């Protein structure tokens, strides 16, 4: 389960990189979450 | 008086019919009261329909996930039962073809599955080391028969006070109340597991077989009888007729076929058993008549229906059944 | 329901586990690991030890496992009663394994199925199967 | 002479092993598929709309069987358009 | 045009993709993915684009292709996604399919 | 509830032996228990099945 | 309890007396209608 | 009928028909059915 | 003809005469009273294309096929190979 | 060793074969193939061959079916067949002694000696193993 969890690093960049057209309303019909600490808002989950 | 009663025809079974079709062991056997097809739950986790007459295939009932050990048609709605090792109890709707119910509490693998006559109710047994007496209906257990101390293997169902016959590993039998849910007598003549019961169709006695004494008793007290005495194997059917022959098929394929006022056997016969099996495959785990009291139907570990029909001509001189004779000991 | 069980607790360990795809491999071989328990208490006569009730078993598994790998099975004195029980209870199993190597087979080659489980594990009863089945053709090509 | 591995038939047929006065029924594929009930429910095809009992009507039913048997007050007629 | 094998061939070794990779890279993925639909539509050429019955795999998988990365970025499922980040070049950022 | 149960040497004997026996008894009671039983049973089960409902 | 022991057909379903009624089967002649059963199935 | 003289070889099959497909048989690794579905699905 | 790996390809082409003789020799050494022929020559394999342009099966253009199958099946050995009727499906030009 | 390679519609064996061994038939493999077209042991009409790739082979074989002289002539009983065939089991009804003795024809007897004692070998996988007699293996670099 580790090794799966670090094969999958690269891949977390990829999300930085395109979030501000991913974290949005359109995207995903969710529950808007402002993230903690921050003025941001996470619409989904997406942990990563 | 002991050896004087023991002293006191019925023709020549055959081979007609072998209905080759399933894919695994044959371990139940029902024929629908209008004696025009019966049922065969195989260990394919398949039902199958046969016709009595031309023994041609109808349906293929899917459903079951561990080989269906049970069946059971009820004469009074148009309903079929069945049972299995996965603790699965059903209702297969007739007019349909799907199921309708599950009956839901039994801990595994059952066994045994009998259709009360009167009143809507169904009684099932297994390995939870318990008869389970169910309403039909409401799909909602009303008994629980605890008492035997392990697999009860066998059941048989009544009008009249012994409604119930367990049968068990604990090589023991009860005689049980169905209103109170406790056992009346407890009969343990046997030595080892009663792999089957049956009623005699109108004389008010039942049956019980085994690999030891297929044995044979009478009612209420269920006071012994007397002893079929002659099946070396190990015996798991105690099919009755309406002209009083009995019908024991063992684990060797070895076929026995019996006369309910003597106790003398008049008949032997191997299962011979089907092209591709092996020779340890023959074995006879249920076996049935039809209403009439004719025909004598079969399933056997050849994965195969067999079905036997007495000879046309008959007569003491052209058949010879074995002799009868007396002499000491008990 | 949640408040029930929140003045109540859980009732007794039973209830009833319905089976499902996860045990059902599990549950399957149990039954027969208590009808050779039946069958063998039934087959030894009344009053030779039961000391071969739980030992007759290693040898049912030991000859499952020795069909699937296609080697033979000859095993010195035991009764030709209990060599029958034995290889008429594994003749079943090898019965409801290739089944089912058959009925996987046709639920891939159709595309419903899908992790590698099943697709890794009726991968490997067909190699089997095969092998089985390669090795007649070479033995019945020597006599032939 | 030479039984090739495609026939090489290792079993003896299932006649000679009775093969004279028995049946051999080889029962693969269903007939009568599963739509089919097996116990048939009873049916009663309705096409049109019909009363079980006649439905009481101010003149009585002898005066009409009357006026049919007795005279010339019947007639009889198309309605159409 | 397409025999019927072809197809269902195809259709297999994008399956075979997906089973592999039960987890890898977003970027390896995608890379699988060229490979098998460049040598699908560089040797079927010009009959891979005349059937209809190969036209409704490549829709079809190259979605289930996405649906991969789609899952693996959150469970909800996207009701539509940006396409820039599928078919945008790899040299800004892309996945590059 | 005792009486049925087994004691002397006896009960292994047959029925055509007991010695102290008019006559065997093979014929399956009546109809007018059977609608007695029915009745009995019946009435009991529906009690118990009525108070199962009650706590389900 | 659970979803599963809900209600659900809270009605049975007795035999209509055409499709197989436990009178019908005792005037029933079972006898004769199992040989000339066998008999037309031999034939052909 | 020139060209059927050069053939080295004759009617090999020649009573190629009939075969053991009607027996049953219990022993599902030695069926037809199961020499069909490795014929097939290896190879 | 050409052979790529297990696959054989073949290009044939009769005269009226020839195809009479081969279709008659063939119907001679197993006989064509019931007309199955028809039924199972092809296995739904050409379903792809329309019902236009997949091949019409006449009496005289399947027996063609069927025969020259057989011809050529016997001049391999039943015992280094065999053909089968499954994985073949020979395409009968004519004037139909 | 074998084992197979899946594909959801149909299964493939795969030959691991030892190191060494490899390097030895690699290099034969090579040698045989040069060697051949050096002296032309093959004809045109076997067909996987150096000059087109399989999209190439269509077109040059529905271009040669229209430079057949006057093809589409159905005007006085003429018929084309066109036939499409699969030897069924080619590589499993193939000989060893038989091979052993058209393989000493086209090459040196000690060159022949290694390709047929190389096809025997023991096929291993997991609990069970047999022999190669019949079959014709193609894990072998040169079994083509």
């Amino acid at each position: 389960a580790q090794r799966s969890g670090l094969n999958q690093i690269p891949n977390r960049r990829f999300t930085l990189w395109w979030s501000p057209t991913i974290n949005r309303a359109n995207v995903y019909v969710g529950f808007q979450v402002q993230l903690d600490l921050t003025g941001i808002m996470m619409h989904g989950k997406i942990p990563t | 008086x002991x050896x004087x009663x023991x002293x006191x025809w019925h023709a020549p079974w055959t081979l007609m019919r072998v209905i080759s079709g399933h894919l695994g062991w044959v371990r139940c056997v029902d024929v629908e009261p209008g004696n025009q097809w019966f049922c065969t739950g195989a260990g394919d986790r398949t039902i199958k329909i046969w016709d009595l007459a031309s023994g041609v295939l109808k349906l293929t009932l899917t459903g079951h996930i561990a080989t269906v050990r049970g069946l059971a048609v009820s004469p009074r709605h148009p309903y079929l039962f069945s049972c299995g090792e996965d603790k699965m109890v059903k209702c297969w709707d007739l007019e349909t073809n799907k199921v309708i119910r599950h009956y839901h509490g039994h801990l595994s693998g059952v066994y045994a599955l009998k259709l009360h006559p009167t009143l809507d109710v169904l009684v099932t047994a297994g390995r939870d080391a318990v008869a389970r007496v169910w309403d039909m209906r409401t799909r909602q257990n009303v008994h629980v028969l605890s008492g035997h101390k392990s697999t009860v293997a066998s059941l048989a169902v009544q009008e009249f006070d012994p409604q119930v016959v367990t049968g068990s590993m604990d090589s023991t039998i009860r005689l049980w109340d169905l209103a109170a849910g406790k056992t009346l007598t407890t009969l343990t003549h046997h030595k080892k597991t009663v792999r089957a019961l049956s009623l005699h169709p109108d004389e008010f006695t039942f049956a019980s077989g085994s690999s030891d004494n297929i044995k044979h008793w009478k009612f209420p007290e269920g006071a012994f009888m007397g002893n079929f005495e002659g099946h070396n194997a190990i015996v798991n059917t105690l099919s009755i007729n309406s002209d009083n022959v009995m019908f024991s098929g063992a684990d060797n394929g070895s076929m026995c076929f019996w006369d309910w006022k003597s106790g003398h056997k008049y008949q032997e016969l191997q299962s011979v058993v089907q092209p591709g099996s092996l020779d340890s495959e023959a074995g006879i785990f249920a076996s049935s008549f039809d209403k009439t009291g004719l025909r004598l139907i079969t399933c056997e570990a050849d994965k195969s229906v067999k079905i036997y029909k007495q000879v046309d001509n008959a007569t003491p001189e052209t058949h010879p059944n074995l002799p009868w004779t007396p002499s000491n000991l008990r | 329901n949640l408040l029930a069980r929140q003045f109540e607790g859980r009732h007794s360990t039973g209830v009833a586990k319905q089976i499902t795809k996860q045990r059902v491999d599990s549950h399957q071989d149990l039954e027969l690991r208590a009808a050779v328990m039946n069958d063998i208490l039934d087959m030894i006569p009344e009053g030779i030890r039961q000391g071969k009730s739980k030992t007759i078993l290693q040898h049912l598994s030991e000859a499952w496992r020795c069909w699937k790998a296609n080697i033979p099975w000859k095993v010195p004195g035991l009764p030709a009663p209990i060599e029958n029980m034995i290889l008429r209870y594994v003749k079943s199993k090898a019965d409801w394994w290739t089944s089912v190597a058959h009925f996987n087979r046709e639920r891939i080659r159709r595309g419903a199925t899908v992790d590698k489980t099943v697709a890794k594990k009726n991968l490997g009863r067909l190699t089997r199967l095969w092998l089985k089945a390669e090795q007649e053709r070479q033995h019945n090509y020597l006599k032939d | 002479a030479v039984v090739l591995h495609e026939d090489k038939q290792y079993y003896p047929s299932a006649e000679e092993v009775y093969g004279s006065n028995v049946d051999i029924m080889v029962q693969e594929q269903d007939t009568q598929p599963l739509s089919q009930p097996i116990i048939e429910p009873i049916r009663h095809k309705r096409i049109a709309i019909e009363t079980t009992n006649v439905p009481d009507t101010v003149y009585k039913k002898e005066f009409l069987f009357g006026l049919l048997t007795g005279t010339d007050d019947v007639r009889s007629f198309i309605v159409a358009g | 045009r397409v025999t019927e094998d072809g197809i269902n061939q195809f259709g297999n070794r994008i399956r075979q993709i997906l089973m592999s990779s039960g987890s890898t890279t977003f970027t390896k993925i995608a890379n699988k993915w060229n490979t098998a639909l460049i040598a699908l539509m560089t040797y079927y050429r010009e009959a891979a684009i005349s059937t209809p019955e190969l036209l409704d795999l490549l829709v079809k998988c190259e979605s289930k292709i996405q649906t991969r990365v789609k899952i693996s970025l959150n469970s909800k499922m996207p009701s539509r996604f940006p396409p820039a980040v599928f078919y945008s070049p790899k040299e800004l950022g892309g996945l590059g399919m | 509830h005792g009486e049925l149960v087994q004691a002397s040497f006896r009960d292994l004997i047959p029925l055509r032996a007991r010695l102290g026996v008019g006559e065997i008894s093979l014929e399956k009671p009546s109809d007018e228990q059977k609608q007695e039983v029915a009745n009995k049973t019946k009435l009991a089960l529906q009690k118990i099945l009525s108070k199962q409902i009650a706590q389900s | 309890t659970s979803s599963r022991a809900l209600p659900a057909h809270l009605k049975l379903k007795y035999r209509q007396e055409s499709q197989g009624t436990e009178e019908e089967v005792r005037k029933q002649d079972l006898r004769e209608a199992l040989l000339r059963a066998e008999a037309a199935h031999f034939a052909t | 009928r020139r060209w059927d003289e050069d053939v080295v070889f004759r009617n090999t099959h020649k009573g190629v028909d009939d075969t053991p497909r009607p027996g049953f048989v219990n022993d599902m690794l030695r069926s037809e059915f199961h020499k069909k579905f490795l014929a097939r699905f290896v190879d | 003809y050409t052979r790529y790996i297990d696959k054989v390809y073949i290009m044939f082409r009769f005269t009226d005469e020839e195809s009479r003789d081969l279709i008659q020799r063939f119907l001679n050494e197993n006989p064509d009273p019931t007309n199955s022929n028809v039924v199972n020559y092809s296995k739904g394999k050409k379903n792809c294309w329309p019902r236009d342009a997949r091949m019409r099966l006449m009496k005289h253009d399947v027996n063609l096929g069927r025969a020259v199958f057989w011809e050529i099946r016997n001049r391999l050995p039943r015992s280094l190979t065999t053909l089968e009727w499954e994985d073949t499906f020979p395409s009968v030009y004519s004037k139909d | 060793g074998i084992e197979f390679m899946d594909m959801y519609s149909h299964l493939i064996p795969v030959y691991s074969v030892d190191p060494m061994e490899k390097i030895c038939d690699a290099y034969l493999d090579q040698y045989l193939w040069f060697e051949a077209d050096r002296r032309h042991l093959f004809p045109s009409w076997v067909k996987p061959s150096d000059s087109e790739p399989p999209p190439l082979l269509v077109y040059k074989w529905c271009q040669g079916i229209n430079n057949l002289t006057d093809v589409w002539e159905t005007s006085n009983g003429e018929c084309n067949v066109l036939m499409e065939t699969r030897l069924s089991k080619v590589f499993e009804k193939v000989d060893l002694t038989l091979l052993n003795r058209l393989m000493s024809l086209l090459m040196d007897t000690n060159l022949a000696s290694y390709a047929s004692a190389k096809n025997n070998v023991v096929l291993s996988y997991k609990d069970m193993s047999h022999t190669n007699s019949y079959g014709l293996v193609r894990g072998l670099q040169f079994s083509s």
